[PDB]
């Protein structure tokens, strides 16, 4: 219920997802 | 126990049940005789 | 023998070289049958030589004598043993018959003709004949039916069978009126296998067993006569593989199912497997413990009905989910157990309190104590009791050994069905050796699945 | 509550019959090999 | 004592009965 | 990781042995293999199609497949080693505070986690008496945790 | 007459051992079955006679 | 009785049917599927000759 | 089913049918109730079968008041008291007395009230002692603790009202309807006890 | 709240599995 | 043209589908989807289930104060025993939830699904002209699942002794089983552990050796490397032999561990070595087996808090 746990989970879900999407889009465009 | 008339032959029976197992081993020995042709 | 170059089968698969050698295959089968009979006779003699008639059979780890005793040979009322000569006779008869069968097998394997398709056309057969195979199947079906009718005659005319549901302790009885009604006989087969029903493991009287054996013997004789004078219909040829390995796989699957059924029947049933010889079952031990504790506490002076347990359900007696009065505690799972020593205390709606008060005979109490002592629990070291026990007992119930061994055998034979059925189908198709490498089926298929 | 039993029985029977009659429909000749 | 003696004697005799046939056939050049 | 490594070993062995090319005569396929041959002994395409139609995804690169087989167990045991390193300092993932508080507050709250906690307590109390002699622990029979039902 | 029964039983054991040692040898030996039919027939007949005699003696004991 | 139940758990009825409508449903579904298969049997090829079918 | 039909069935036939939880019905007899000769009798085969399990609950809405609401049963059957034995005295004027001594006089039960809350209790009438007319006899009984003292985490009295409805003087076999109110489970002191109202039928063979 | 987070995580994992099974890169030259 | 059934069976037995819907598939798919749906719905939200049959339920749902690790689908109630408990046999749906029906439904449908999955593996092996023994290898986890979910409840007489469908349920089941049967001391569990460890070892070794030999299909240099390393020249120089061994080892290990599980289902426990080494006077000397016995005794006393009422746990 703590804010720290929820925000850590959200960041861990989102940031690597964004990084992987960046790399995949770069690869697919090339 | 066995009937008294057959009492002396008690030891032989003690060996009988394990005989079939030996058969399978014999097969391997036979294969060793023919050098596993 | 042969070698790998001529046959294509390595030594560790050598018996596969006999698929198209009828004489050698027949010799092998006869020798194996001789081995089976030899083990039967030798083990019977071994158990006879180590049998102490004063003690119960299940307390000495005997698994073959209980069968003969259930057939009703040398057994008095209550399972007491009168004499042990018939066991010796059966052992020696199997031993000598096995000697003869072994001689026949070694002859047919070493000297007899390799293939008997031309010298003895009656016994010859091609795996794809589809008509000689049915002839052999009919012959063996007739033989099986004759065996079943032999059991029926033994139970009906020549002596009797050990009925464990007879008044008092069970004893040998003649089944004068077997249950031949079609509905009763065939209700067992279509009954559910789950708890309470139990499928064919729920037979609770010798009359039903004998009637069922009458039915199966007659059906097998009729089916054998049918199969001798008939060939499979086109729909049968359409949905079957006709090769030796295919028949082997069918037999493997059927016999694995049979092994599983035997495991369950040995574990649960106590009519065709009297507890006076095989020992108490799983549920029987727990029910006996509860009954003995109830009797002892009532004798010491207590109200068994008004004995609330720690959880409030009831220490001694409670109600089943259907409504019957049953023993309380963790034994609620075994509330549908039935036994000859407990039924006289059962009324229309379960256990009767009035009967539990002043209708318990001493033999019931003694049997309950004896069964509760010798629970089917055990250890691989033959210890007995729960795993957290001292080394003071040397008891493992025969029921546990039978169940475990036959379940393992059934599982392995189901695996054998899988293997041999797959290989037979592949070999009949023609790609059991590998992909063609030049006409590969996948390369001609549309890509992207 | 018995209507649920009827529906389940119908579905199970339909699927089991499909399975049974599927293998009777000349299944062994569905292989891609040459024979 | 004596019972164990006969047990071992029978055991060794019956065990040796097996490979003795193979040895005899190999010596006599049988089709083993 | 360990179970996945065993799974990968089993599937790779079965798939390779069930997709061989008919490189020789007879049924004994083991003999139909020349160790000096320069041709593949099993059909990668057939295995790929089979596993893509059965499971949904299938390998298409031999190097990647064998590297995955290498990589799974190594990662699994490295993570186990890190966990044991954490245990060495009593840094235990022992309890969930929320469920412990809920169980303490509500006497009707039971989960498999609480039953595991009770089993652990029983193990500790009944085993430390003889496991650690240097503590000279003498637990009276009345203080050992025990199911009161008996 | 337990002594006679035991002697006959021991003779049966010896004959059976000889038969089980000899029959595979006779069968697997090339050109051996043709020239040893009489010995094998006599051995088998003696085995059957001894087992029947042992049975009768058991009936008398 | 507080409520109503089917009351057939331990009765061991054949095929688990306690109402004739269940047996009628069983037979109807089986008959419909068998009729469809029988009608479509013409496309599966007839094994009229004595020696036919997959074999080795 | 009457007593004769119940006793005419073997155990195998009854098993799995739910009959074992039922209570015998008095088809014969008269409803006059004046054919019951005055005196004392040994009450045996005293059986009781409930029909409703309404529980008193506080209304969820603020403006509402506590009311008895219906519930759904959880435990499969196992809620029928049977084999009870005691004494039954009936007076010539019209007064009567009822007392229960022994038998299966209690049964643990759990019912869920609407909203998901499930409440357990111990349906019992043990040590009942009622006095009054044939119609409207009232008494009280003891309710033991729901669980024993040995239970570990991870007295009370209740009233009852019987009323004989039909009597069979030749063979006794008195039948009627009853209503009772008893406290709920109060174990662990985690919540205040609630009141369960139970109506049902009762049969007895006073001979 | 936390139950919703767990459900979202499981649903996302299942969606990724579905996309990987169906919207996969077609394999060429195996 | 062809009749309706001909077109239907052509579509079913078609290798052009994205996922092969075999004749085993026609049963596998509905059973597996039903089990998945019921499992998901029960895991997300389900009331506490009375596993012990002593009128105390345990909660295993996310909406009932649980998380992923401690959530589970609670096994069927002890009072049910081995009786069939479908939905239509319960008076109300809430009663079905209370007594633990969903576990039984999921277990039955899942077992049917895995059996038909093995069948479908064989079927698609057949339709593509492959040797059909992948299903034989797959049978080992299938056998283990059957022993865990079906054979053990049958032997113990109740479904409440089966494995709960949850992460903490697995650990509780394992602790229970070691307490009651001494799983660790059984030769078959030792063989299963050996099979699993050897599977991991051979997987890692084969992967490393093949990857290292895939220079710019395995060459003979890897065999020489392996022979030099562990002094086992000619032990594995045939690729087919090596891959067959890789397939055979873990499958046999898992078969034997599943058989040991099913054996203990009928109360045939493992080795017992407590009170074995004895002093000359007669005193008992403790051994590591005795410490294992002490741990088992500690596990057993707190096994069921309020379920037993008799001194000996016969059930
Ligand atoms: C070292 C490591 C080796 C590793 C590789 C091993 C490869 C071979 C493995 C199999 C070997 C089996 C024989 C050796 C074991 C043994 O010593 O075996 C010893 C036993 C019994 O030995 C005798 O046991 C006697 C007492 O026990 C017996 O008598 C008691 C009387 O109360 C009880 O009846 C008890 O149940 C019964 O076992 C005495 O102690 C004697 O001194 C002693 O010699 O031999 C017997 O039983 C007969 C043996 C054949 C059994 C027939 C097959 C049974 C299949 C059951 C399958 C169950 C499921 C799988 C297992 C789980
Ligand atoms: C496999 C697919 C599922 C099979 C059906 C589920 C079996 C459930 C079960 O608990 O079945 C148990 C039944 C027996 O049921 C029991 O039947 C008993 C009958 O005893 C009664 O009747 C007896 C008569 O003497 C006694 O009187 C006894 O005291 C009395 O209680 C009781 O009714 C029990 O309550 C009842 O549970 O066994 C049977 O029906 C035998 C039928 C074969 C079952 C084999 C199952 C083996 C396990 C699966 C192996 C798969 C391997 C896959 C490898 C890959
Ligand atoms: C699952 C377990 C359940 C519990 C146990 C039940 C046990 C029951 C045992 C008896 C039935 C066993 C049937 C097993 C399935 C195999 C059927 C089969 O291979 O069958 C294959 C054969 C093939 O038949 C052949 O088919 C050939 C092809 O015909 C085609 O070609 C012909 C011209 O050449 C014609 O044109 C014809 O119209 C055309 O269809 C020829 O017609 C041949 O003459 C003909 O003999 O069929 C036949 O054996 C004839 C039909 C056999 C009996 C079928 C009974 C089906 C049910 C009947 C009741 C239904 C009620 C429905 C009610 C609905 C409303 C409520
Ligand atoms: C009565 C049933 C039956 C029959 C007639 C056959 C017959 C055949 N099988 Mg099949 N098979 C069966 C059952 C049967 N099998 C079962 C149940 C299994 C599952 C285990 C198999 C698995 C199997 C495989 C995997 C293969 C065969 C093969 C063969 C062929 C050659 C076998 C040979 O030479 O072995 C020679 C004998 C040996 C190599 C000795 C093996 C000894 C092992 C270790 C068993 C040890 C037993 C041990 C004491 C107890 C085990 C544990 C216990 C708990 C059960 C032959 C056609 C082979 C073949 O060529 O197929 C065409 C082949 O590849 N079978
Ligand atoms: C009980 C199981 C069983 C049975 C019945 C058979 C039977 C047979 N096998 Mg198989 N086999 C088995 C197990 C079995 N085998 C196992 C476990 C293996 C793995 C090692 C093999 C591996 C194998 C191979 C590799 C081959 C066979 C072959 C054969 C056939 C010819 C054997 C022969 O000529 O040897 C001759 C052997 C001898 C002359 C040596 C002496 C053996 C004698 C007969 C022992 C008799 C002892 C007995 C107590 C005597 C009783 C006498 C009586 C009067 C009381 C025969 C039908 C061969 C075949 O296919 O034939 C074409 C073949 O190539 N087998
Ligand atoms: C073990 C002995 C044996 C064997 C191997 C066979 C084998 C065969 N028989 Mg014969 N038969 C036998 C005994 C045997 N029969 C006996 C004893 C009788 C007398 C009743 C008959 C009477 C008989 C007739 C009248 C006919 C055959 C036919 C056939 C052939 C087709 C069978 C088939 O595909 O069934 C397939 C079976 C079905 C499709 C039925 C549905 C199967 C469901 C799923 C099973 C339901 C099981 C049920 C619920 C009970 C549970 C039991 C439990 C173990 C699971 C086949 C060659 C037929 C043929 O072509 O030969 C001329 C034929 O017309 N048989
Ligand atoms: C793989 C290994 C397999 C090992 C098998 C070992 C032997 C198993 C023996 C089983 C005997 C079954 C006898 C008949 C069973 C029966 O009639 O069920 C009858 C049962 C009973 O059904 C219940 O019965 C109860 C008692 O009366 C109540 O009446 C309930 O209302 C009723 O639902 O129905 C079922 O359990 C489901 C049956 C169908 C299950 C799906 C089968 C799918 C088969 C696909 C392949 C077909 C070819
Ligand atoms: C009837 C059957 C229905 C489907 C059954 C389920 C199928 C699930 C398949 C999932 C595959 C996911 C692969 C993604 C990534 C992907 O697309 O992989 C693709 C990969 C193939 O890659 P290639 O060989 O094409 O790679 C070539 C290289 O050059 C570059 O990778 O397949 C594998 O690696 C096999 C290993 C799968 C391992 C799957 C483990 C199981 C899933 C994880 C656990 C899920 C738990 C969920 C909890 C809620
Ligand atoms: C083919 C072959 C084989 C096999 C074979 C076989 C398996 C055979 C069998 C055989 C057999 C199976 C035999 C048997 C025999 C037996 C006998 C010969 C017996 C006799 C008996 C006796 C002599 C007894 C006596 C007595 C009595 C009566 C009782 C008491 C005790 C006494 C001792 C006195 C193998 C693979 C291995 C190898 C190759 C070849
Ligand atoms: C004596 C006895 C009894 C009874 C018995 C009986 C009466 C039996 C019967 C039995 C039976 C009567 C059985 C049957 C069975 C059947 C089966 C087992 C079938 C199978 C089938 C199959 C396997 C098929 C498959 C398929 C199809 C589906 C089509 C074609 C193709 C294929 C192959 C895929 C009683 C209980 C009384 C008592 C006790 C004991
Ligand atoms: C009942 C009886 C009889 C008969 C007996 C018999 C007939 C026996 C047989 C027996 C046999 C028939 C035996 C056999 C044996 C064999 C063996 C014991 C072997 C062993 C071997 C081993 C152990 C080795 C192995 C190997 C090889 C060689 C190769 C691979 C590697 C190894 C090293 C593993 C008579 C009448 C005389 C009288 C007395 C009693
Ligand atoms: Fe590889």
């Amino acid at each position: 219920v703590n804010i720290y746990g929820l925000t850590a989970t959200a960041l861990f879900i989102i940031i690597p997802t964004s990084f992987l999407l960046i790399l995949y889009v770069k690869t697919a465009s090339t | 126990k066995l009937p008294e008339a057959y009492a002396p032959f008690a030891p032989i029976v003690d060996v009988l049940p394990v005989i079939p197992v030996f058969f399978i081993l014999l097969a391997f020995v036979w294969q060793a005789a023919v050098s596993f042709r | 023998g042969r070698d790998q170059e001529t046959t294509g089968f390595a030594w560790w698969s050598g018996n596969a070289r006999l698929i198209n050698l009828s004489g050698k295959l027949l010799g092998a089968h006869v020798a194996h049958a001789g081995l089976i009979v030899f083990w039967a006779g030798a083990m019977n003699l071994f158990e006879v030589s180590h049998f102490v008639p004063e003690k119960p059979m299940y307390e000495q780890g005997l698994i073959l004598l209980p069968h003969i005793a259930t057939l009703g040979y040398g057994v008095g009322p209550g399972g007491e043993i009168i004499d042990t000569f018939p066991y010796f006779v059966s052992g020696v008869l199997h031993l000598i018959s096995s000697a003869v069968l072994g001689f026949g097998g070694v002859y047919h394997s070493l000297i007899g003709p390799e293939t008997l398709e031309e010298s003895y056309p009656f016994f010859g057969y091609v795996w794809k004949d589809k008509n000689k195979m049915t002839n052999i199947l009919g012959y063996h079906l007739i033989m099986l039916g004759l065996g079943a009718w032999l059991l029926v005659w033994k139970a009906m005319y020549f002596g009797g069978v050990y009925d464990t549901w007879a008044p008092g302790g069970g004893d040998v009885r003649v089944i004068t009126n077997p249950t031949t009604n079609a509905a009763v006989i065939f209700g067992y087969l279509v009954k559910s296998p789950f708890g309470g029903d139990g499928w064919i493991c729920s037979v609770d009287n010798m009359e039903d067993i004998i009637g069922g054996h009458i039915w199966i013997g007659t059906l097998e004789i009729l089916g054998g006569i049918w199969h001798i004078y008939t060939t499979p219909w086109p729909w049968a040829r359409r949905a079957f593989v006709w090769s030796g390995e295919a028949y082997l796989s069918y037999s493997l699957g059927a016999i694995g199912v049979m092994g599983f059924i035997a495991c369950c029947m040995s574990w649960f049933n106590n009519t065709a497997y009297p507890s006076e010889f095989y020992g108490p079952t799983g549920p029987e031990a727990s029910q006996s413990q509860a009954f003995t504790f109830l009797v002892r506490d009532q004798r010491l002076g207590a109200n068994v009905a008004s004995a609330q347990g720690p959880t409030g359900l009831g220490k001694y007696l409670m109600r089943s989910p259907t409504g019957e009065i049953i023993f309380g505690g963790e034994t609620m799972r075994f509330w549908d157990f039935r036994g000859p020593w407990l039924e006289p205390l059962r009324g229309p709606n379960g256990l009767d309190l009035n009967k539990l008060k002043n209708d318990i005979q001493p033999w019931q109490e003694r049997r309950a104590a004896e069964y509760m002592t010798h629970a089917p629990l055990g250890s691989l070291n033959s210890v007995g009791g729960v795993a957290t026990e001292i080394n003071a007992v040397n008891f493992v119930s025969p029921r546990s050994w039978l169940a475990c061994s036959h379940f393992c055998l059934g599982f392995f034979f189901f695996i054998g069905h899988l293997w041999h059925a797959g290989r037979a189908r592949a070999a009949a198709a023609g790609f059991e050796k590998g992909i063609d490498r030049f006409d590969e089926p996948v390369l001609s298929m549309r890509p992207l699945d | 509550m018995l209507t649920l039993k009827i529906f389940v029985y119908t579905v199970v029977t339909f699927f089991v019959c499909l399975f049974i009659f599927g293998f009777l429909s000349n299944d062994p000749a569905r292989n891609p090999g040459k024979n | 004592n004596i019972e164990l003696a006969l047990t071992l004697v029978s055991l060794v005799l019956v065990v040796s009965a097996g490979p003795l046939v193979v040895v005899l056939l190999s010596a006599r050049g049988g089709n083993l | 990781g360990v179970l996945g490594a065993a799974l990968l070993c089993a599937i790779h062995g079965a798939t390779v042995e069930n997709t061989l090319f008919e490189d020789g005569d007879g049924a004994n396929t083991f003999r139909a293999f020349n160790p000096t041959q320069a041709e593949e002994t099993y059909s990668m395409v057939t295995a790929n199609r089979f596993w893509s139609q059965i499971f949904g995804v299938a390998f298409s690169n031999k190097r990647w497949l064998h590297f995955f087989m290498l990589l799974v167990p190594v990662t699994g045991l490295w993570m186990s080693a890190i966990g044991v390193v954490g245990l060495a300092l009593n840094l235990r993932a022992y309890d969930f505070v929320s469920q412990e508080i809920r169980a303490a507050e509500d006497p009707e709250f039971e989960t498999f986690y609480t039953k595991n906690i009770l089993l652990n307590e029983g193990i500790r109390a009944w085993m430390a008496a003889q496991d650690q002699p240097h503590e000279r622990l003498v637990f009276p029979e009345e203080v050992l945790p025990r199911g009161n039902a008996l | 007459m337990t002594s006679i029964l035991q002697v006959a039983l021991l003779a049966l054991i010896f004959v059976s051992f000889a038969l089980v040692v000899g029959v595979p040898v006779v069968f697997a030996t090339p050109n051996g079955w043709t020239d040893n039919k009489g010995a094998v027939f006599s051995g088998l007949s003696l085995w059957l006679l001894l087992v029947f005699v042992v049975g009768i003696l058991n009936s008398f004991v | 009785l507080v409520d109503e139940r089917m009351n057939g758990d331990g009765t061991g009825r054949p095929f688990g049917v306690n109402d004739p409508v269940l047996g009628w449903v069983l037979l109807g579904v089986f008959g419909t599927m068998w009729a469809i298969w029988f009608i479509g049997q013409k496309d599966l090829g007839d094994f009229e000759d004595a020696d036919d079918g997959l074999k080795l | 089913l009457t007593f004769d039909e119940i006793q005419g069935l073997t155990y195998l036939q009854v098993k799995g049918s739910g009959i074992a939880n039922t209570c015998p019905v008095l088809e014969s007899g008269t409803t006059n109730l004046k054919e019951l000769k005055a005196g004392s009798y040994k009450l045996e085969n005293f059986c009781i079968e409930p029909t409703s399990f309404t529980v008193k609950e506080e209304s969820q809405f603020k403006g509402g008041e506590t009311e008895f609401v219906k519930t759904k049963l959880m435990t499969r059957l196992t809620y029928t008291l049977d084999a009870m034995s005691g004494s039954f005295k009936v007076g010539s004027d019209g007064s009567a007395e009822l007392k229960e001594d022994d038998g299966i006089d209690y049964a643990a039960t759990t019912v869920q009230l609407p909203g998901g809350e499930r409440v357990a209790f111990l349906f019992t009438i043990k040590q009942f002692d009622g006095k009054g007319t044939l119609d409207g006899i009232k008494g009280d009984f003891l309710v033991p603790s729901y669980r024993g003292s040995s239970f570990l985490d991870p007295a009370l009295k209740g009233s009852a009202v019987f009323s004989v409805a039909k009597v069979d003087p030749v063979t006794g076999e008195i039948a009627g309807v009853f209503e009772s109110i008893q406290p709920s489970d109060t174990d662990l002191g985690a919540k205040p006890p609630k009141d369960i109202k139970v109506t049902g039928l009762w049969y007895a063979q006073l001979k | 709240m936390e139950a919703l987070v767990y459900t979202f995580l499981l649903v996302g994992t299942l969606g990724i599995i579905f996309f990987s099974i169906f919207f996969r890169d077609p394999p060429r030259m195996i | 043209n062809s009749s309706l059934w001909a077109r239907f069976c052509e579509w079913i037995t078609s290798t052009e589908n994205r996922l092969y819907i075999g004749w085993f598939g026609v049963i596998m798919i509905p059973c597996l989807l039903t089990a998945t749906s019921v499992f998901i719905i029960a895991f997300i939200a389900a009331p506490p289930v009375d596993i012990d049959g002593i009128r105390e339920p345990v909660s295993g749902s996310l909406l009932y104060g649980n998380n992923i690790i401690t959530g589970a689908v609670i096994p069927t109630s002890n009072a049910i025993g081995l009786h069939f408990y479908p939905i239509w046999e319960a008076a109300s749906l809430d009663e079905w939830l209370y007594n633990g029906g969903p576990y039984q439904l999921i277990v039955c449908h899942f077992l049917l699904g895995v059996y038909c999955y093995m069948g479908r593996e064989w079927e698609l092996s057949f339709r593509l002209g492959m040797r059909p023994w992948i299903a034989v290898a797959y049978s080992a986890p299938v056998a283990a699942a059957s022993a865990v979910f079906l054979v053990y409840p049958i032997g113990q007489g109740s479904f409440s002794d089966g494995m709960p469908l949850g992460i903490s349920g697995t650990f509780n089941f394992m602790i229970v089983f070691q307490a009651e049967h001494n799983i660790l001391m059984h030769p078959f569990h030792m063989l299963g552990v050996a099979g699993v460890f050897g599977g991991s070892l051979f997987s890692a070794m084969h992967g490393s050796l093949v990857t290292s030999s895939l220079i710019r299909y395995n060459i003979v240099a890897a065999h020489g490397y392996f022979g030099r390393l562990i002094f086992q020249y000619a032990s594995f120089n045939n690729s087919r032999s090596l891959h067959f061994f890789l397939a055979a080892w873990p499958v046999i290990g898992i078969w034997f561990t599943a058989l040991g599980l099913s054996t203990m289902a009928f109360n045939l426990n493992g080795f017992n070595f407590n009170q074995s080494v004895v002093d000359s006077q007669g005193r008992v000397l403790n051994t590591w087996a005795d410490i294992i016995n002490r741990a088992n005794l500690g596990m057993e006393v707190m096994h069921e808090r309020n379920a037993h009422n008799f001194p000996l746990d016969l059930a």
